RNA sequence: UUCAUCUAGACAGCCGGACGGUGGCCAUGGAAGUCGGAAUCCGCUAAGGAGUGUGUAACAACUCACCGGCCGAAUGAACUA
């Protein structure tokens, strides 16, 4: 165990004197595939580094002593963070993090990644999901077997975890709103951290 | 033009059954015994070993496209006689792949794959071979893995 | 009593994921990481087991190990009387 920590904290070390700026990367509700094909889109250009807040806390605090900068950059790891290193310029390593991003479907019980609408197109089914149209209280009306939402409906946005109604609905109504992505905390440059924006 | 997607995993250059063609395909107004037979035409090279087939169903041409399955390809270039079902079941390999071959099916692969070195992708279609269990350069894939690992397989890394 | 885990975050719970090659090969009537048979393959790895199990004729799909987030300091096992 403690072998496999020295080890941790030496990648840590050699990447964070190897690497001249590192991005602070946000994987909650991320996928394994997406960090995946970041890495690939990265290879050579950028590196990533994932791991336990209090791993890379500790290994932060004892590298303190030699390098004087990342006291700033202790305060900014909380969550699902990592830390992609670079020699490379920043704008297009931040683009190519936040790019891959896959749609995936709408799931019970997960925030809503934006403001996902109904929007009002002749979607093409029963009565059967009419039923979830009306359980959410939808004015639907069914157009030639195919349903049409006449009205907007404002159901989920950012935060406001999916129940399994709107899950289903959206579902049913074949979106996938969900394109979870690698997110972007702050941006460690050379011994400066400045927000992405 | 409708872009659609469809394979199947049928029996390399043996004529695909209609009981495993027509529920697939059927439907989509596509002969299924144009989809055999060009099954069968595509993997020539392939026969007797199972193979993946693509096929783009771009308004209803029965048009096979074989995806480069590593196990499968492995057991092509171990070139056993194609397995005879009939003479025997569970036909075994033991095929004596060259490293340059197995270089040549990692290089065949990589496009496709997520190997961080060529050496990364030797190293997958190896252990492919090693699941197959066939002995290859006179030495298991597993030592062979070790090696590369280790540093003795000088990869041609282009 | 002895052996372990543990602020370099222990056990519990909740939440998010839990891969690419790969629905791996072999086949099973049908197996799609999992009725199944050998190896538990490489890479990316924080993690991911050709998977932990479930489900399905098979699927599609889940779920767990596993990893993270929270939490805050204790916890687990085998024994003795």
């Amino acid at each position: 165990i403690r072998e496999k920590k020295a080890e941790y904290f030496a990648k840590l070390r050699e990447y964070l004197e190897e690497y001249k700026s590192l991005f602070v990367v946000g994987v909650d509700n991320v996928s394994s595939q997406q960090m995946h094909e970041v890495r690939k889109e990265l290879r050579g250009r950028a590196v990533v580094l994932m791991g336990k807040n209090t791993m890379v806390r500790r290994a932060i605090r004892g590298f303190l002593s030699d390098l004087p900068d990342f006291e700033k950059l202790l305060p900014f790891v909380k969550g699902n963070v990592g830390f992609v290193f670079t020699n490379e310029p920043l704008t297009e390593i931040k683009n190519v993090i936040v790019s891959n991003r896959v749609a995936a479907p709408a799931r019970a019980g997960a925030v809503a990644p934006e403001d996902i609408w109904v929007r009002a197109v002749n979607t093409g089914m029963e009565p059967g999901k009419t039923s979830f149209f009306q359980a959410l209280g939808v004015p639907t009306k069914i157009a030639r077997g195919t349903i049409e939402i006449v009205s907007d409906v404002k159901v989920v946005d950012a935060g406001n975890k999916v129940g399994q109604s709107e899950a289903s609905l959206l579902n049913l109504l074949n979106i996938s709103p969900f394109t979870f992505g690698l997110t972007v905390v702050q941006v460690y440059d050379n011994g400066q951290v400045f927000p992405s924006s | 033009n409708e872009v659609k997607y469809l394979y199947l995993r049928a029996v390399g250059g043996e004529v695909g059954a209609s009981a495993a063609l027509a529920p697939k395909i059927g439907p989509l107004g596509l002969s299924p015994k144009k989809v055999g037979e060009d099954i069968a035409k595509a993997t020539k090279e392939f026969k007797g070993i199972k193979v993946t087939v693509q096929l783009k169903i771009q308004n209803r041409q029965a048009a096979a496209s074989v995806v480069p399955s590593a196990s499968s390809l492995v057991i092509t270039a171990l070139k056993e006689p194609p397995r005879d079902r009939k003479k025997d079941k569970n036909v075994k390999h033991s095929g004596n792949i060259q490293l340059d071959e197995i270089i040549e099916i990692a290089r065949q692969m990589r496009d496709k794959s997520f190997g961080r070195t060529l050496a990364s992708v030797t190293k997958e279609i190896l252990g492919t071979a090693q699941s197959v269990g066939c002995r290859v350069d006179f030495k298991n894939p597993h030592d062979i893995i070790e090696g590369i690992n280790a540093g003795e397989i000088e990869i041609p890394e282009n």
